[PDB]
């Protein structure tokens, strides 16, 4: 069985460990049980292949930015994560996570995921965010940042609807098989 | 194969099915996303696609909590329970997946009601529901006919996840071929955890002599056993990846046995043991 090392980066608080856990344990997001370790790993099949992906979980705060990097090598391909319904965790895709990857790993891939994709159409979620003077990402801006950092997918997901969900993880083997 | 719980609640909807409950045969691989949304369309086919909802709850459907405009089907992802004396009868892979009409799933909760909590708050069940046949079997699903039930409080989480957690690593530590980077992800994922609580999350809540006590002595003795395997697992596991890493993760391990020590410095300061 082939092991392929993907690397989930992107802001806290975008859902990365949620959707996670979710998909590699095959449950529901509400239905998790807490785990005090990290990273995630599952067998898979794609393309009558079977694989087993290992899911690095990364902390994207600040205050580990020192030593993040040294989870990078014998990467094969890059999660870059941001919340659809957080346009700050957006623009750190171009100002923080694209950049921190390409210094590091110049030719790996990387698939842009736009998580939260329920909460876009969420009312609640929608009116609070103009309380901010803010409005959801869009299909097409996601897209067009994908296009910017040539990213070689973009792909958006719900981790409480498992729209996406299954999706995500086979390109991410399938951008390297 | 892949196995779900199903159940229907729809009193104005479902016929023979109204509250029953199956589990599911699926090809194996298959995702709750497949299942839930063939189950999702086919009912809504009969039912109108405004009319049909998937429960995600795995707790025990109370039907007081559904809405009669609405037919209900619950879905949560099994797998084949086996007791100790099963498991050892059972020399080859054909037969933990022959003859099985036992499953088993995990629901999260905690005694104040809310679902989730700290591990001192987290507790656990885990349920079994057999079927009324055995699979290898015609049809595609199987009722249920029973359930039971145990649950176990957050030291028993602890004791469990950490006596867990020390058999994988020593099963990779012991593997013939290592995969390297299956094992630094559970290395990683041990010595080094950055996202969620930490092992010594469990030290701290159960182990400090600072906290107020709660649980037996021997309970707390048995956990205390667990952390001195744990200690020795991660340490032989660092000794793996220290062969196997090549030049450009030198730097990596190197930070790795830093937080590898530290961990310890904290479980020595608790225990009162020089541990390693």
């Amino acid at each position: 069985m082939q092991a392929i090392k993907c690397v989930v980066v992107g802001d806290g608080a975008v859902g990365k460990t949620c959707l996670l856990i979710s998909y590699t344990t095959n449950a529901f997001p509400g239905e998790y049980i807490p785990t005090v370790f990290d990273n995630y790993s599952a067998n898979v099949m794609v393309d009558g292949k079977p694989v087993n992906l290992g899911l690095w979980d990364t902390a994207g705060q600040e205050d580990y930015d020192r030593l993040r990097p040294l989870s990078y090598p014998q990467t094969d391909v890059f999660l870059i994560c941001f919340s659809l319904v957080s346009p700050a965790s957006f623009e750190n895709v171009r100002a923080k996570w694209y950049p921190e990857v390409r210094h590091h790993c110049p030719n790996t891939p990387i698939i842009l995921v736009g998580t939260k994709l329920d909460l876009r159409d969420d009312k609640d979620t929608i009116e609070k965010l103009k309380e901010k003077k803010l409005t959801p990402i869009t299909y097409p801006q996601g897209l067009a940042m994908a296009k910017e950092i040539g990213a070689v997918k973009y792909l958006e997901c719900s981790a409480l609807t498992q729209r996406g969900l299954k999706t995500v993880f086979d390109e991410a083997i399938r951008a390297v098989l | 194969g892949r196995y779900y719980r199903v159940a229907f609640y729809g009193q104005g909807f479902f016929e023979e099915e109204e509250g029953k409950e199956y589990i599911y045969k699926e090809p194996k691989y298959t995702g709750l996303s497949e299942i839930s949304q063939r189950l999702l369309k086919l009912y809504a086919d009969k039912f109108g696609a405004d009319n049909v909802k998937i429960i995600q709850d795995s707790n025990k459907v109370n039907p007081k909590d559904l809405d009669p405009k609405y037919a209900y089907i619950q879905v949560t992802y099994v797998t084949p329970f086996f007791e100790e004396k099963e498991i050892e009868d059972r020399k080859t892979d054909f037969e933990m997946h022959h003859n099985i009409n036992r499953f088993v799933f995990e629901t999260p909760f905690t005694l104040s009601g809310k679902k989730h909590g700290g591990v001192a708050e987290q507790c656990k069940r885990r349920t079994v529901l057999t079927t009324s046949h055995l699979f290898p079997y015609v049809k595609k699903r199987i009722q249920v006919i029973s359930q039971s039930s145990t649950e176990l409080n957050p030291i028993e989480v602890a004791i469990d996840e950490m006596s867990r957690k020390v058999s994988e690593l020593n099963q990779l530590c012991t593997t013939e071929e290592v995969d390297m980077i299956r094992l630094q992800l559970k290395l990683q994922g041990s010595v080094s955890v950055k996202v969620n609580a930490g092992p010594m999350a469990y030290a701290r809540a159960f182990l400090e002599e600072t906290n107020a006590k709660k649980y037996p002595d021997n309970q707390v003795k048995l956990l205390k056993e667990i952390f001195r395997q744990f200690a020795d697992a991660c340490g032989q596991a660092l000794d793996v990846n220290e062969r196997l890493i090549k030049e450009d993760q030198l730097e990596y391990q190197e930070e790795l046995r830093s937080h590898y020590k530290d961990m310890l410095s904290e479980l020595s300061a608790i225990m009162n043991e020089q541990i390693t």
